[PDB]
């Protein structure tokens, strides 16, 4: 690890923001290391229900790490999925590029 | 390799009698069909062989992907290339 | 099927101790989880709950296999459930493992030292692992040392863990006979009710019919390993399968576990490592210092029972009777081991 690792450490507990906020900028840092070990901490207080709204914002930005990450925490994919959430997901015009249209 | 599919397909869908006597196998068929109007080669295995192939294909793509990492951290460019970068450390 | 018939559960008709919370009878259940057998008063009803665990969630979905049993069963039909319903070879190796029930971290060193050494313990032999079973400290690092062989080996573990049902967190969750439920690996940090490691292969949860409190089936979990240790190996020469207890930062009552396993017969060998805490370190330079075992000097009497009023925080009269337990088990050093990190320790 090099000097970008302990600042966006520092960015990610001098800003001392409630977990979803925390992660919802480490998705944009796409640095998901950083938001394994610091964000993801043994017993830390996620509040509930962000889990799978964060889930959604990286997969329609492809963080498929971030995906990894959250999957491994244990987000289940099954309870993830809704007829809404995977209608919102085709809905999406965002990230890449697609021949949908 | 690939047209032995369309052969076997073709075959076992084309009726029992040879084309000079299969104009009775086919009005067979349209009486048949015609008798029921008026009243891919499946395996269909239950749920429990359907429970055994899955956990075949788990152990299959599980040790596939093993398999795959464990020859990329096998193969003598990878090596040579973590050796250099812990001499450099 | 043949198992809602050959093992019990418990059902629990209790007088309703209220005490302290009105709902809390005298094992703790629920106002409505009402109807041992004196003043909770439990009467033997059919298994009602075994199957497979997928444990969806936490990365990667382990096929695991669950009964839930209770503790006065019949420990020889407790391995005919193994051996012929559940499908596990008879153990080559048994390696029965007691730690800090409380959720702890070892050294990090001996960490992945311990961790890379339990399992090739397990691949080498086709050794059995008998455990608790929840993530609580020692069966957490296990459980990340289960994690760390099927990251590279092919082989897989026979990980019986033996875990009380009254600390299975969601109770109906996998509550059914012959059904098979995924069950989250979705922890609540408040959770009193802990999650079962999805990594251990195989689950007797017995019961004793209580709820929410541990020690549901550890004295059931000690005779069951008697009567494997009775039945002769494959090979019957001379000899049964060997029995082998690892202790890694074990709690107070450990010391006396380990005197239990000392003390029964045949005497189970017992290994411990060093770094690791609490217990294990205290029989452990309890074991560097027993010069003639139990003939501890008395200086080093003393500093025994300082330290188990230190870590332990155990009043000085009793820290010296824990003494008298660690003298009789450091008299029997020859069955005991010590693990030193790395450095000597083999």
């Amino acid at each position: 690890q090099d000097i970008d690792l302990a600042i966006l450490t520092a960015l990610l507990k001098g800003a001392n923001a409630s977990a979803p906020d925390q992660l919802s900028l480490a998705l944009a840092w796409n640095r998901v290391d950083i938001a394994r070990s610091q964000i993801f901490i043994y017993g830390q207080q996620w509040p509930v229900g962000s889990l799978e709204q964060a889930m959604l914002d990286a997969l329609v930005l492809d963080r498929v790490d971030f995906v990894k990450l959250l999957i491994e925490n244990g987000v289940s994919m099954h309870r993830f999925l809704t007829i809404s959430r995977l209608e919102e997901l085709y809905n999406t015009r965002h990230g890449p590029s697609n021949t949908l249209y | 390799k690939f047209q032995r599919y369309q052969l076997i397909m073709t075959f076992h869908e084309r009726p029992v009698l040879p084309p000079p006597l299969i104009i009775f196998s086919h009005m067979t068929m349209i009486f048949q069909h015609l008798c029921c109007r008026w009243r891919g080669l499946k395996l269909f295995i239950t749920d429990d062989e359907l429970k055994k192939v899955h956990d075949f294909e788990e152990q299959c793509i599980e040790e596939y992907f093993r398999e795959k990492d464990d020859r990329f951290n096998s193969s003598n460019d990878e090596r040579i290339r973590v050796t250099s970068e812990r001499v450099e450390n | 099927s043949w198992i809602e018939r050959a093992f019990y559960k418990r059902e629990c008709v209790h007088i309703i101790p209220s005490t302290k919370d009105p709902h809390r009878c005298c094992c703790g259940r629920l106002i409505g989880q009402h109807v041992w057998s004196i003043s909770k008063h439990t009467q033997l009803s059919p298994t009602d709950a075994f199957g497979t665990i997928e444990f969806q969630g936490g990365g990667h979905s382990n096929k695991a296999m669950y009964v839930r049993v209770s503790f006065d069963t019949k420990p020889d039909l407790l391995l005919h459930l193994m051996t012929k319903e559940w499908q596990l070879e008879l153990p080559k190796l048994l390696i029965s493992v007691h730690g800090g029930l409380q959720n702890f971290e070892l050294q990090p060193k001996l960490k992945q030292v311990f961790g890379k050494g339990l399992i090739k313990a397990a691949m080498t032999t086709g050794a059995w692992i008998f455990t608790g079973g929840v993530n609580t400290g020692v069966i957490r690092h296990v459980g990340d040392a289960l994690k760390d062989h099927a990251s590279k080996s092919r082989g897989k573990i026979c990980t019986i863990g033996i875990a009380p049902w009254g600390i299975v967190e969601n109770q109906e969750d996998l509550i059914g006979r012959d059904v098979v439920r995924p069950y989250q690996t979705m922890s609540n940090p408040m959770s009193k009710l802990t999650v079962l490691n999805s990594m251990h292969s195989h689950f007797i949860l017995a019961d004793n019919g209580t709820t929410g409190k541990y020690g549901a089936e550890v004295k059931l979990r000690r005779q069951l390993e008697k009567h494997i240790s009775l039945q002769k190996i494959n090979t019957r020469i001379g000899q049964g399968v060997p029995v082998v207890a690892l202790i890694v930062e074990g709690g107070p009552n450990v010391i006396s576990i380990v005197l239990e396993y000392l003390r029964d017969t045949p005497p189970v060998p017992v290994v411990v490592c060093d770094g690791s805490g609490r217990a294990s370190d205290i029989l452990a330079f309890g074991h560097k210092y027993s010069e003639e075992g139990g003939l501890i000097n008395e200086s080093l009497r003393d500093q025994l029972l300082v330290t188990i009023q230190k870590t332990f925080t155990y009043t000085r009269t009793q820290a010296q009777h824990l003494f008298i337990i660690l003298m009789e088990c450091m008299k029997k050093k020859e069955l005991i081991t010590v693990f030193r990190m790395g450095s000597e320790g083999h």
